[PDB]
């Protein structure tokens, strides 16, 4: 009454209360389906998240082993002639440069992968748009193909 | 809800794949560095490692990965044209439909 018009459309055709109950049961079914769909969605999301956590932890452990070996060698790194090890500033500069380049290639890999997936989806869409028109899309030329026969 | 959950799924899967690739490349770099330094990067006369060889290895690795980035950019440009053409094709097909 406060939002929609107060006019009642009782002069229309008598919509069946059976139809109303059908729509109510459809609403209940759609709500339940929403529930179970979000159930599976959360299930797969959590599975992906845990797998990503495991992969990231393995990557981190291997990366830190590599970095510890790198630093072990780096402080070992002293000139052959002067025998003065690598300047700590020079080692830090190398570390920053290497980490930045690796990270940059990493987001490049992210973007390339996502763009390539979007690519595959776009070729799939282009092929899938074979539907004729309107309206009857495939059966139309199927019967049309019948006469071509 | 289905759209949002699906999208979070693709985000998680993309992060998975990129983390796997990061692991792969990090371990490849670890192998390369260990081969280059712990095998041929330590001073023999003094018993220490050499600073200059570690230098050259750092700059060479950075240059190689930056060439990787340059080829990445070339592929990204190619894919930019391809994406533009595909978007035009999809929009025209939708309009005709």
């Amino acid at each position: 009454n406060k939002n929609d018009g107060f006019v009642d459309r009782s002069n229309e055709t008598a919509m069946n209360e059976h139809k109303y109950l059908n729509t109510l049961a459809h609403v209940h079914q759609i709500r339940l389906d929403l529930k179970q769909t979000q159930t599976r969605y959360n299930q797969m999301s959590q599975e992906l998240q845990k797998k990503l956590e495991q992969k990231q932890k393995k990557c981190n452990e291997i990366k830190y082993a590599f970095l510890e070996l790198k630093r072990e060698v780096a402080k070992k790194a002293a000139n052959s002639r002067t025998d003065k090890p690598i300047p700590e500033q020079q080692i830090n500069e190398w570390e920053k440069a290497e980490l930045q380049k690796s990270k940059e290639l990493q987001e490049l890999r992210l973007q390339i992968l996502r763009l390539r997936n979007a690519y595959v989806k776009n070729q799939k869409i282009l092929k899938k748009k074979e539907e004729l028109a309107e309206g009857l899309h495939l059966i139309d030329f199927e019967q049309l193909k019948i006469e071509n026969q | 809800g289905r759209i949002k959950s699906d999208q979070i799924l693709e985000t998680l899967r993309a992060i998975l794949e990129e983390t796997d690739m990061a692991i792969t490349e990090i371990r490849k770099d670890a192998f390369d560095f260990q081969r280059e330094i712990l095998v041929g990067g330590e001073n023999s006369r003094t018993g220490k490692i050499e600073a200059e060889k570690i230098i050259k290895f750092f700059e060479e690795k950075e240059r190689q990965k930056d060439a990787l980035i340059a080829k990445y950019s070339s592929k990204r440009t190619n894919l930019e044209r391809q994406i533009l053409k595909t978007n035009n094709q999809i929009q025209k097909k939708e309009e005709m439909g």
